[PDB]
RNA sequence: CCCAUGUUAAUAGCUUCUUAGGAGAAUGACGUAGCAUGCUACGC
RNA sequence: GCGUAGCAUGCUACGUCAUUCUCCUAAGAAGCUA
């Protein structure tokens, strides 16, 4: 607006007319100058409120590409995460009795529910009391889905690890129950 | 309002508990919320006060948790 | 961005801005700091700067508020209201703050440079909050004098552990010692980049400065090193935490039959579990850093933290410590930059033990039930109001004595400061005396508390020990050398040096000097330990060699030497300088 | 309103108002509208743009306060939470919750939950003689209003101790604190 | 002419409030063009 | 009587500025219900 020409015609007009209120010319010609001056006004004002509606609307353009920008990197930083998740669950199996169980279906298809069943390595048995514990997983070995458990480890609700000399009948209270006893494939 | 006064205590109070890592001894946050749940549910002031005996003894046996003689000295 | 008046603690908004440390005040004593001195820039939310495009007023007498900014006189709209006035600069809580009478003592704490004598004693009489303000400000400054060191460029590598140095034209030269830290640079074209932190020392022969590193870069000609600043951490907690006399013991469970060496210590026992925090006075050597083993022993179940600002003191308590506590049950803390070594035998880094050690820089924010500051001589408020804000606990026990040295205060040039101004503390113990009191030195032969009970305890000491025969002090002029500040003295090594091969028994005699350079120039042609003053108090020796480099105002202070002479515990050679003090004790002649 | 445009509006309005108060004639009566009507157009332009600049203040103001005191009372919530605590606490006036409190300022706190139930355990740390004086009476102990069975007392040694040995003149030498194994009544 | 130090929170509905954008309307005001008639200065 | 010029008043169109309303959307805070 004010490095456009048209500020410049409305303020050599003003100009104009200060001097010529000053200078004292004829009524008609006064009537002459305040039509140059209101029409230099509204092409002022023309120009004014585009380049006012302009910079609003390069600036609302400005802001929905930084929307985009960030939506898009953000798109690649979720797809990175994916793509890391999904190849450390790929080096997670147990590839040989992962293979053995594929190959042993006449179609290619296992249900899920026993692919950890049969080539899981690592047994959680989670046990609210003693009496199920008693029952479950009494010594250091122990049987689940048609396999031998060997009790690595034991521990508490509070992530504290329990000896197995711990868990008796009158040292059952001072445990911290849910006991949490992971065990290996033998 | 004598009921509904420790009813809001027991609030005030696992709050208090919650904060100080109460929450991470499993066996012991299971007995104050036990407490603090049965003080909720209460419909007689005596064992409301029983309860809250109870409950705030867990609060009183943590020895440099609080400072009891810092906090009774404004009363 | 909310805040509290630091002289009556109001709130606030306002921080002034000339002050370095930006203390946040009220309105009506912003008024009175801004209307007095010179310090006319104050910071609210946002600044008070003139919000015009292109114009630099920032007096706050000059600013007005307008529309939701503040502009200068010749920028104001119509609707404005001016900031500076009525008394009262305008920020948040105008009309909720209480006014104060001490801004005749904030106005000289904060507008002054530190270098006079009475600074320090108006530093240290003030209010609390005050005491914080102007400790802070203090620290400050002698962290930004730092900056006024040159700057240092390599003209060549004369060897892999042998630079050479040129340092800036019309700038001091900073002392080479390992308190300073530089930064290596390689600015050319071309990596104006950090090569690592090294720090120096001046090799014996030729202008050789041997620098230490943390890198193993090789460095070039063009590499130019920079003194590291360190930001002064703001502190909040008092200097002296409120005391509260006790009833009975609290916290603390005595012992069945401790031993019978802190057999007549058992009423100070009771004393420091009675209060809240005692303050121990004592003479040198007369069972002040053995006291707080005592403590330890007197009450076992009580997990006790031992600080100290230098690491010989608390090496000396740890050394204590291993000789009487359990080694199980015990720690001792290093930071990780260490640029000196320290007490390695307990378990270092492991604040978990019952009995932990530390500089009081360096301490961890733990807890404790009783808190044992030793030489508190050496400490100032800064130190107290850390080791207050870090460590919460039950009991204080502030152990040392005002007529040692004290912390050395670099930029007090012009004048002397009574003990009753090292610290808060240290008044404390010259204003109503101290609460426990032992002195009769258990260290020194008699012949040392003869001639060091009459240059400051004025006839207060008796030994248990008789004249031992071995305390040798000679007077020998010592034509000096100067190193940058801190002179070297070789004919005084070269005596010494005669009183090596000439007496066998004294090769486990430690070496004492005023200055940090003669300290570790003798290593090279003796070989004993070395150790300064100002670092070896609270730590005693068998056999000690001192020797005044220079004749001045700091080899001949009387406490520095005093703390120098009260080590020896059996043996000791004084090679003199000044003439009067040579007179003034009482030696063999030599 | 005060502002310089309402100056302009209040010299126009005074020359119109007078002239009209005059009312005579006629052409410089239209030029007055005009100049009062254009006065006032400026002035009203300038009055919205003062209540924009009023509003805007306005909000700042109230999102200021919001801030500034949700980041206080986030900061402060474990101390405010104590402190509420023992204000109910206190309120409450209870006579058991005032004894286990004025216990626990001394030093004389449980090491475990105060159980309901009659005959089970209770443990409670005493830590000095005196203390000990208040609570136990023959081998009976009062606290938390209730009256307790004294079973066993050990040392800081864990030794156990009789309830013999503890007398004003023998407690110097026992090993405080005490570990009281007491069972409701 | 100098000495000590770096610590987990779903799907859906309704409602209140605040802010921003756009459209439309309504009124008022200014300016430009066009028209209606009147008046006046000149020519016929 | 007409044409030209200017002035007044009224209407219509367009450009702008303020006030009010309605709505549509976006964003946020909150509440209740299954
Ligand atoms: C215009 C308004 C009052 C004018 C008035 O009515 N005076 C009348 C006289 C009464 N007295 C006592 C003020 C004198 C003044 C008074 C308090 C000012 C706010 C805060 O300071 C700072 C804050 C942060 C940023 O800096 C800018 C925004 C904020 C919200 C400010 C806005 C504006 O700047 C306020 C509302
Ligand atoms: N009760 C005592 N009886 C005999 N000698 C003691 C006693 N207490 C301390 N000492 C000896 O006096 C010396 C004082 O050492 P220290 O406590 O470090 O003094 P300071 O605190 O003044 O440095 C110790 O070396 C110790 O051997
Ligand atoms: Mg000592
Ligand atoms: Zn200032
Ligand atoms: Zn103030
Ligand atoms: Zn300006």
């Amino acid at each position: 607006f004010s490095s456009l020409p048209s500020y410049a015609a409305f303020a050599t007009a003003q100009e104009a007319y200060e001097q010529a209120v000053a200078n004292g010319d004829s009524e008609v010609v006064l009537k002459k100058l305040k039509k140059s001056l209101n029409v230099a006004k509204s092409e002022f004002d023309r120009d004014a409120a585009m380049q006012r509606k302009l910079e609003k609307m390069a600036d609302q353009a400005m802001t929905q590409m930084y929307k985009q920008a960030r939506s898009e990197d953000k798109r690649a930083k979720v797809t990175s995460a994916m793509q890391t998740m999904l190849f450390t669950m790929l080096r997670k199996l147990d590839n040989d009795a992962l293979n053995n169980i594929i190959n042993n279906a006449r179609d290619g298809c296992v249900p899920l529910n026993i692919i950890p069943l049969t080539t899981a390595a690592k047994l959680m048995v989670v046990i609210p009391d003693y009496n199920t514990y008693k029952n479950t997983c009494d010594g250091t070995t122990f049987t689940y889905a048609s396999a031998l458990w060997e009790i690595q480890q034991v521990v508490d609700a509070d992530s504290k690890i329990v000896q197995l000399s711990e868990i008796s009948m009158d040292n059952s209270p001072n445990l911290a129950w849910p006991l949490i006893v992971t065990a290996l494939r033998a | 309002s004598k009921m509904s006064d420790v009813k809001c205590t027991s609030v005030v109070l696992l709050s208090v508990l919650q904060q100080l890592r109460v929450e991470s001894s499993s066996k012991l946050w299971a007995q104050c919320v036990q407490l603090h749940n049965d003080i909720l549910l209460a419909k007689d002031t005596t064992e409301a006060f029983e309860k809250m005996v109870s409950l705030l003894s867990v609060l009183l046996s943590m020895q440099g948790a609080v400072d009891i003689n810092k906090l009774c000295e404004e009363m | 961005a909310v805040g509290a008046c630091v002289l009556c603690n109001s709130q606030t908004s306002l921080r002034c801005g000339a002050c370095i440390r930006r203390p946040f005040l009220c309105c009506k004593c912003c008024y009175d700091h801004v209307i007095s001195t010179s310090h006319k820039l104050v910071l609210s939310v946002n600044p008070y700067v003139c919000n015009a495009p292109g114009c630099d007023v920032t007096d706050v007498t000059q600013l007005y508020l307008g529309g939701m900014s503040y502009y200068c006189k010749s920028h104001k709209p119509p609707i404005s209201f001016p900031l500076c006035a009525n008394g009262q600069v305008f920020g948040l809580y105008k009309n909720t703050c209480v006014g104060s009478d001490n801004v005749t003592d904030f106005n000289a704490i904060a507008t002054c440079d530190w270098t006079n004598a009475g600074d320090y004693i108006l530093a240290n009489t003030c209010t609390e909050r005050l005491k914080l303000f102007a400790a802070e400000t203090l620290k400050a400054t002698e962290e930004t004098f730092k900056l006024s060191y040159g700057i240092a460029t390599v003209r060549e590598v004369l060897s892999d552990r042998e630079l050479h140095l040129s340092w800036e034209v019309g700038k001091p030269r900073p002392p080479l010692n390992r308190n300073y830290v530089f930064t290596g640079y390689r600015v050319t074209k071309n990596s104006k980049v950090q090569i690592g932190e090294y720090t120096f020392e001046k090799g014996d022969y030729g202008d050789a400065v041997v620098y230490r590193g943390t890198t193993t870069y090789k460095l070039n000609v063009g590499d130019y090193f920079v003194l590291t600043s360190h930001t002064v951490m703001p502190l909040s907690a008092p200097t002296l935490v409120p005391q509260e006399h006790y009833v009975r013991i609290t916290g603390l469970y005595p012992t069945l039959n401790i031993s019978d060496e802190f057999s007549s210590n058992v009423a100070n026992y009771q004393k420091v579990g009675m209060q809240k925090y005692s303050t121990l006075q004592g003479p040198p050597g007369t069972g002040k850093s053995h006291f707080a083993i005592g403590l330890a022993l007197y009450y076992p179940s009580a997990r006790i933290v031992y600080t100290a600002c230098s690491h010989a003191a608390v090496d000396a308590l740890c050394e204590k410590a291993l000789k009487y506590l359990p080694i199980d049950k015990c720690s001792r803390i290093i930071p990780a930059r260490a640029r000196v070594e320290c007490f390695d035998k307990f378990k270092v880094n492991s604040t978990l033990e019952q009995y932990v050690f530390c500089t009081v820089n360096a301490l961890p924010e733990t807890t404790a039930d009783i808190v044992v500051f030793d030489e508190i001589s050496m400490a100032t408020n800064y130190d107290l109001s850390v080791v207050n804000a870090r460590l919460r606990a039950k009991h204080y026990v502030y152990i040392g004595d005002p007529a040692q040295l004290p912390a050395p205060r670099t930029l007090l040039t012009k004048g002397t400061l009574e003990p009753e101004y090292f610290n808060s503390v240290c008044r404390l113990m010259k204003t109503i005396g101290p609460d426990m009191f032992l002195g009769t030195c258990r260290r020194c032969p008699a012949e040392i508390v003869d001639t060091v009970s009459a240059l400051v305890y004025d006839n207060k000491l008796k030994a248990h020990k008789d004249k031992s025969a071995q305390c040798f002090k000679m007077f020998y002029k010592g034509v000096i050398t100067h190193d940058v500040s801190s002179a070297i003295n070789r004919p005084q090594i070269g005596v010494v040096r005669e009183f090596l091969t000439r007496n066998p028994a004294w090769r486990k005699a430690v070496f004492i000097s005023p200055y940090n350079s003669q300290n570790a120039v003798a290593s090279k042609i003796l070989g004993l330990p070395t150790q300064t003053v100002d670092s070896s108090q609270g730590s005693e020796y068998d056999y000690v060699i001192f020797t005044q480099t220079t004749e001045t105002a700091h080899s001949c202070n009387v406490n520095r030497f005093n703390v120098a002479i009260t080590r020896a515990k059996v043996g000791i050679l004084c090679i003199m300088s000044d003439r009067d003090l040579y007179d003034k004790l009482q030696f063999t002649s030599l």
